[PDB]
RNA sequence: UGGGAGAGGGUGGUGGAAUUCCCGGAGUAGCGGUGAAAUGCGCAGAUACCGGGAGGAACGCCGAUGGCGAAGGCAGCCACCUGGUCCACCCGUGACGCUGAGGCGCGAAAGCGUGGGGAGCAAACCGGAUUAGAUACCCGGGUAGUCCACGCCCUAAACGAUGCGCGCUAGGUCUCUGGGUCUCCUGGGGGCCGAAGCUAACGCGUUAAGCGCGCCGCCUGGGGAGUACGGCCGCAAGGC
């Protein structure tokens, strides 16, 4: 059930889509792995980088509690 | 032993009232091979029970039997460097055995003077609840629960 | 108490002590020697020391070997503490996990 | 008198402590390893946990506490089964979140740590 | 000329989690710790919980058998300044090359000097355990230091225990990153298994420890000893 087959085309350098990014993030806010968003290595690497650029605009979170 | 579970010796029924259970309370009577000795000594006791409680000694011998069964016990087990106390429920093998064996030696430490007569009252408390041999499955029962921090241990 | 035997061989009560305060090293682990017993005896390239005692956590026991029949029994003695030494600290190991 | 309120759960390798509070977060009632009556090793032992567990929901619901949102900290043993032991005790159990502390690689740990 | 990847370096900013402390609230009989304990902390109100604040250090997930650098080494994020490097085009120069005694620069940690900073951790130190003893291991404390600037020190299992450059000698497979026409092909890295060959063996094998050439460094039985003496360097420690 990897997540960048449930999108079509999105922007790996757009920061501000709070949408999309939040679907790279674990429910416990942390950042899923490859085997979970099915990247390569460079688009993880760039996936990654403009998460915590969103966590620092406040758009996403660094971390969540988890609710079992 | 080390490669089998070793077989459960069937013993054969008393000839008085047929029971197995109380071939084996006989043995455990039993002193250096003197079963006729042994053999006399319950059934003497089961004349004396009923003179002073007229009831059927088999029945009384039973429910002793059932009132001194551990039904918990402790066995140490040495977990890092201490030995941890562990409550283990007991088979019910195991329970028969203590019960029948601290009913002979809690019999053999009290005063009156023959051995039947002592056979006879004891069986007599720990039919109503007393004695020292119940006194010995509380005990054991009370240890059992005191660490029931450590029933996690249980193998 | 504790055992000398001399096999074919004569020994003096001296001699007998010196073993004993010898043997009395051990008396640093303090836990109790159990019928220490020593065994004198000469071979053709030198003495025997031999040594069996029991303890509360195993036996001891060892051989010395040596032209000097002192010597035989110095070595003795090392032989028998290192035994001490690891029945008294072998339990301490493996106290975790 | 508080009808809601938290339960929370903090578990460690050497005891559990369990302290409900109402809604706002301030301590009602509280219990532990110590309280329940273990010393040493046995505070961190499940069954301690259980003991806690119990004797601080008692305590809450003497209060009027019925329901309680349980949030849980530590890694402990006695920690499944502290949660366990609040279910089962007659209270709500509204929710259930860990909330467990962990650093994003902040001060440097104790020798035994590395 | 046109592009690419990257924890390469320097400078200035800035974010969140957590630890500690301080303030306010709420609450009570323990908390902490260990193999088990004790020291310690706590009714002078601790621990656990909530809100507020201060401050230093390190950057969770991403993260990998990954990337970058000559080596040491480099990891939140932003910006500026700046190095190396790869590719495609095959456009320009026309042997302008290789190595490199000396020299110069860089060089983890610890250490030093002057000044700041100090939350956590922690040599020395104090105490509790353990133990026959325990100047240790474990536990509770605890100062330098760990951090910043500038200046020194110049060491190391500074390792791939493998100098640099070039040419040549089966392939299989995983991976990083470019260019194709995108099946796959071809560059440059990073691994694994292996052709021939090498090797005392273990192993190495197009990232050679194979086959060759060039230049440098180095070895010549163990200890004495990286010691002494001399010299040079260093504030000292001590280095060569
Ligand atoms: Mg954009
Ligand atoms: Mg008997
Ligand atoms: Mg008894
Ligand atoms: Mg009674
Ligand atoms: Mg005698
Ligand atoms: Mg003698
Ligand atoms: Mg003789
Ligand atoms: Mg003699
Ligand atoms: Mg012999
Ligand atoms: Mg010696
Ligand atoms: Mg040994
Ligand atoms: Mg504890
Ligand atoms: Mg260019
Ligand atoms: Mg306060
Ligand atoms: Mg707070
Ligand atoms: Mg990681
Ligand atoms: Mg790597
Ligand atoms: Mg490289
Ligand atoms: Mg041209
Ligand atoms: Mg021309
Ligand atoms: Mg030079
Ligand atoms: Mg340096
Ligand atoms: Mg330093
Ligand atoms: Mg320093
Ligand atoms: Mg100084
Ligand atoms: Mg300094
Ligand atoms: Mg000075
Ligand atoms: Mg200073
Ligand atoms: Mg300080
Ligand atoms: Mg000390
Ligand atoms: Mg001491
Ligand atoms: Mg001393
Ligand atoms: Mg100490
Ligand atoms: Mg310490
Ligand atoms: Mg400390
Ligand atoms: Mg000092
Ligand atoms: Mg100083
Ligand atoms: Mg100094
Ligand atoms: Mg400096
Ligand atoms: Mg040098
Ligand atoms: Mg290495
Ligand atoms: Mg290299
Ligand atoms: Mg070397
Ligand atoms: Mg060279
Ligand atoms: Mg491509
Ligand atoms: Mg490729
Ligand atoms: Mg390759
Ligand atoms: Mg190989
Ligand atoms: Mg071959
Ligand atoms: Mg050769
Ligand atoms: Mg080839
Ligand atoms: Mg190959
Ligand atoms: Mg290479
Ligand atoms: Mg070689
Ligand atoms: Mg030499
Ligand atoms: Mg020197
Ligand atoms: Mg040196
Ligand atoms: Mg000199
Ligand atoms: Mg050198």
């Amino acid at each position: 059930a990897k997540v960048k087959a449930t999108l079509g085309e999105f922007d790996l350098r757009d920061y501000r889509n709070v949408e999309v990014l939040k679907r790279f993030l674990s429910e416990t806010g942390k950042i899923l792995p490859r085997r979970r968003t099915g990247l390569s290595a460079k688009e993880q690497r760039i996936l990654a980088k403009t998460i915590k650029r969103a966590r620092i605009l406040g758009l996403l979170p660094f971390t969540e509690k988890l609710v079992r | 032993a080390r490669r089998r579970r070793a077989e459960v010796r069937q013993l054969q029924p008393d000839l008085v009232y047929g029971d197995v259970l109380v071939t084996a309370f006989i043995n455990k009577i039993m002193r250096d091979g003197k079963k006729n000795l042994a053999a006399r000594i319950f059934y003497d006791a089961c004349k004396i029970i009923q003179e002073k409680t007229g009831q059927e000694p088999l029945k009384v011998f039973k429910q002793a039997v059932e009132n001194v069964k551990p039904r918990m016990e402790v066995r140490s087990r040495r977990v890092g460097g201490a030995n941890y106390q562990v409550p283990m429920e007991v088979s019910p093998r195991r329970q028969q055995s203590l019960a029948l064996r601290w009913l002979v030696q809690a019999a053999n430490q009290r005063p009156e003077r023959r051995a039947a007569v002592r056979i006879a009252h004891e069986l007599m408390d720990a039919a109503e609840g007393k004695g020292g041999a119940v006194k010995k499955k509380e005990d054991v029962e009370r240890m059992a629960e005191a660490n029931r921090a450590y029933a996690h241990y249980r193998w | 108490t504790m055992n000398i035997t001399s096999k074919q061989m004569e020994i003096t009560p001296a001699i007998r002590q010196h073993v004993a305060d010898r043997l009395a090293k051990l008396e640093k682990w303090q836990t109790h020697l159990i019928n220490p017993h020593i065994i004198l005896s000469k071979e053709p390239q030198g003495f025997v020391a031999d040594a069996t005692i029991n303890t509360p956590n195993g036996v001891l026991v060892a051989s010395g070997k040596h032209e000097d029949m002192y010597t035989a029994i110095n070595e003795l003695i090392n032989k028998l503490e290192r035994q001490l030494n690891k029945l008294q600290h072998k339990g301490e190991a493996r106290r975790a996990a | 008198q508080v009808a809601s309120g938290r339960a929370y759960i903090h578990a460690s390798y050497n005891n559990t402590i369990v302290t409900i509070t109402d809604p706002d977060g301030n301590p009602i009632t509280w219990s532990s390893g110590g309280v329940i009556g273990y010393k040493g090793s046995r505070k961190g032992t499940p069954y301690a946990a259980q003991l806690a567990a119990l004797d601080a929901a008692k305590k809450a619901m003497a209060y009027g506490m019925q329901s309680v949102d349980v949030i849980v900290r530590g890694t402990g043993a006695g920690r499944e089964q502290a949660i366990r032991a609040l279910q089962a005790s007659g209270l709500q159990v509204k929710s259930i979140v860990d909330d467990t502390p962990v650093p994003h690689n902040g001060c440097r740990p104790k020798k035994k740590f590395r």
